[PDB]
């Protein structure tokens, strides 16, 4: 089996834990609680594939800016995630974006942009705008929801899928 | 560079020596090392390893007391700030603002993401290992007391946190699923008819499936604790591991009734019935990558009074033949199939608990707890390493639920299913042998006959699944 | 060449596990993991014979007692131990050694009782109680301090030549 080392990148309260959790077990996490830094294991078959998956959960409050560096130059793909009834975290996104690319030091890293909360009808990002970005980056969009599970799997599996073919 | 805080008053300063820590042979990976730099690396400004933390929180126990790591990590948590530097000081003598260049730099870089780390710690230690809390009222009024202390807006948001969830932990779990779970089956046995349930009379499908839910429930509950320092050995077994000890005992319990339900059965016929039924029973548990059920029957398949009945496997069909010998292939070889299977199939699923037992008893007794150099007595934080690789793999196989539907009665039937009756285990293990040879007599006494016991029809309704609702 | 397939039987906390791994570990190296291949074969020469011993040991697993059976049926040869400072563990021997006789269909199954020294604790058993239980079962007495690596490879050898002149 393959090891995919993935991770998960955004504004705070976005829902960086609540997907990650919402995969691994299958549980909405209501709560609250902002991240520092975590990481979780998922053997899964994906094409056919049987792969491991190591899911960082990073910390989206800025107060934890310093550390950022330290998790991007480990990782071979990154999710980055905004809330589509939150402006700023969708602001953020690029500051994320270009983070990755000076770190890596390459404009060819393997990453999804995640419009998370989709459930929510009060909608402040039109997915037009989301892909005009994401076609800007050369990268797909997913729209999901860690409440409904919603396009759950697809971000993370399509994110795995950009890495075995990169 | 960027000056650390003074080895005077700060511990945690100490350079690394040949003397107080040893790496192995891509961040650091520690081999060994003085509890003081274990905590210093737990916590490190450098780089992130939350696979530490984990290793680090289920094993300490046995090198560092509860109250002794609290002391540390607070004591980490209080760094001295650094005195202004010359071009401070020229400012300051002036009467202006101080740049405070470096100051900042040491804030940034390194006061916050060890003050960050050490809170990190707490939450997780809260988090997952609450028994230390628990068993010691001191020791959680004192983590309480300096998470309160915590002053400053660059922490409120994780002093806050951390507060909850130590409280949320004094007071007293949803599943959502792509699909939705298949319909109960029924046969023989119709719902709410619990007095007619029976191997023959449930389903075979439901039986797999129902016997998969307890099995991954019981799986699902055991905790590291319970394996750490090899307690499930020790004297004390029945407190330290209850939940490791109820799984075993179920697929145990389990295995004797396949064996009571097959020698109890005396006509030769109706025997491979028997015998027929749990093989397929075998083949939904293999569907379901319920490998705890696919040995049980294994076990009863090659236990002493069932390998030896050769009439009941010779009308046993071919195909079915090759099922458990598949099946037995898993095991040979020390598992070398098995562990090649568990590592390619698609979560969720149940292992077989008895090869990581193995595991972690050979690591924990074939490693010594401490390395020496140059006289220094080093706790071997390898030996650590390897015990949580393997709690690890046992966690990660714990998170995905399955998607079937619980059916109370016929859970509660094999809740209560107790084959040995209240008869002892050589007294027990002794009727089977002896059911064994009544029916199939040792060569060359003749096999004799013996009259039906079963009043209701034979034909199982097969394993392949039926889709109305 | 020949390979043996010897079991270690026994109740649980007498140290069969240590046993093993004396016999077959490397012992001039800093690590140990079990958990790589070959960890239950070693190739050895008794009597100027050389084969290789493959060590059947399921120490950790004593409470799967149904399991007994068919891990006993593939050994040749069975080493039966108990602790010098557990009397329970003394008078366990008898339905193991029964059990053994069950599985393998023989009045005549090589095997060879070892009395373990764990610790320091107090010896409950004297070697003339396992001496004269081992001569009323027509077998070998051996006794080791797997901690101390005496009588270790003693032990084993012992069984081996036990099968050769079965
Ligand atoms: N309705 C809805 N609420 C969601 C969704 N995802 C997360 N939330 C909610 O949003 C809040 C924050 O989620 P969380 O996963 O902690 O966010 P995060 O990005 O990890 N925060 P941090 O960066 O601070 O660690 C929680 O109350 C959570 O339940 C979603 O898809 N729908
Ligand atoms: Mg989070």
């Amino acid at each position: 089996m393959t090891e995919y080392k993935l991770v998960v990148v955004g504004a705070g309260g976005v829902g960086k834990s609540a997907l990650t959790i919402q995969l691994i077990q299958n549980h909405f996490v209501d709560e609250y609680d902002p991240t520092i830094e975590d990481s979780y294991r998922k053997q899964v078959v994906i094409d056919g594939e049987t792969c491991l998956l190591d899911i960082l959960d990073t910390a989206g409050q800025e107060e934890a800016s310093a550390m950022r560096d330290q998790y991007m130059r480990t990782g071979e793909g990154f999710l980055c995630v905004f809330a589509i009834n939150n402006t700023k975290s969708f602001e953020d996104i690029h500051q994320y974006r270009e983070q990755i690319k000076r770190v890596k030091d390459s404009d060819d890293v393997p990453m999804v942009l995640v419009g998370n909360k989709c459930d929510l009808a009060a909608r402040t990002v039109e997915s037009r705008q989301a892909q005009d970005l994401a076609r800007s980056y050369g990268i797909p969009y997913i729209e999901t929801s860690a409440k409904t599970r919603q396009g759950v799997e697809d971000a993370f599996y399509t994110l795995v899928r950009e890495i075995r073919q990169h | 560079q960027m000056r650390l805080p003074s080895a005077d008053v700060y511990r945690f300063a100490e350079p690394d020596s040949e003397e107080n820590i040893i790496f192995e042979e891509g961040i650091p990976i520690i081999k060994a090392g003085t509890v003081i730099k274990l905590i210093e690396r737990l916590t490190y400004h450098m780089y992130a390893d939350p696979n530490f933390v984990r290793t680090f929180l289920t094993t300490y126990r046995s090198f560092c007391k509860p109250q002794e790591l609290l002391s540390l990590i607070i004591e980490r948590f209080e760094i001295p700030e650094p005195e202004p530097t010359e071009a401070d000081r020229i400012a300051i003598e002036n009467g202006d603002q101080p740049l405070s260049a470096e100051l900042k730099r040491f804030r940034k870089e390194y006061i916050q993401p060890v003050q960050l780390r050490v809170l990190n710690v707490c939450r997780h230690w809260v988090e997952h290992h609450f028994y230390d809390f628990e068993r010691d009222a001191y020791l959680l009024q004192r983590m309480e007391e300096f998470i309160g202390t915590v002053r400053g807006k660059a922490m409120k948001k994780w002093v806050e946190s951390i507060t909850k969830i130590i409280q949320r932990k004094k007071i007293a779990h949803n599943i959502t699923f792509q699909s939705s779970p298949p319909t109960v089956e029924w046969h023989i046995s119709r719902p709410g008819h619990i007095e007619t349930f029976d191997l023959l009379t449930l389903h075979p499908i439901e039986i797999a499936r129902q016997l998969t839910l307890l099995e991954s429930d019981l799986y699902r509950a055991v905790q590291p604790s319970e394996l750490v320092g090899s307690v499930w050995t020790k004297e004390d077994k029945e407190i330290n591991s209850p939940n490791l000890l109820k799984m075993i005992r179920h697929t145990t319990n389990l295995t004797l009734w396949f064996e009571k339900c097959i020698v109890e059965t005396e006509n030769l016929e109706e025997r491979v019935a028997v015998v027929s039924r749990i093989i397929e029973i075998l083949q939904v548990f293999q569907e379901l990558n319920n490998f705890n059920g696919v040995l049980e029957v294994v076990s009863a398949m090659n236990s002493s009074p069932v390998y030896r009945l050769d009439h009941t496997f010779e009308q046993i069909p071919s195909r079915q033949k090759k099922i458990l010998e598949e099946a037995h292939e898993l095991s040979e070889d020390h598992y070398k199939k098995y562990l090649a299977k568990l590592r390619s199939i698609n979560p969720p699923c149940v292992p077989f608990f008895g090869i990581y037992l193995t595991n972690i008893l050979k690591t924990e007794e074939g490693n010594p707890e401490v390395l020496k150099r140059h006289g220094k007595e080093l706790i071997n934080f390898s030996k650590r390493r390897k015990v949580a690789e393997i709690t690890g793999e046992i966690q990660q196989y714990q998170n995905q639920p399955y998607c079937l539907r619980v059916e109370s009665d016929i859970k509660r039937f094999f809740e209560n299913l107790n084959p040995m009756g209240n008869s002892m285990e050589k007294e027990f293990t002794d009727y089977l042998f002896n059911k064994s040879l009544e029916i199939e007599p040792r060569n060359p006494k003749p096999l004799p006959r013996f009259p039906k016991k079963y009043s209701y029809p034979l034909k199982s309704p097969g394993v392949r699944p039926s889709n109305p609702r």
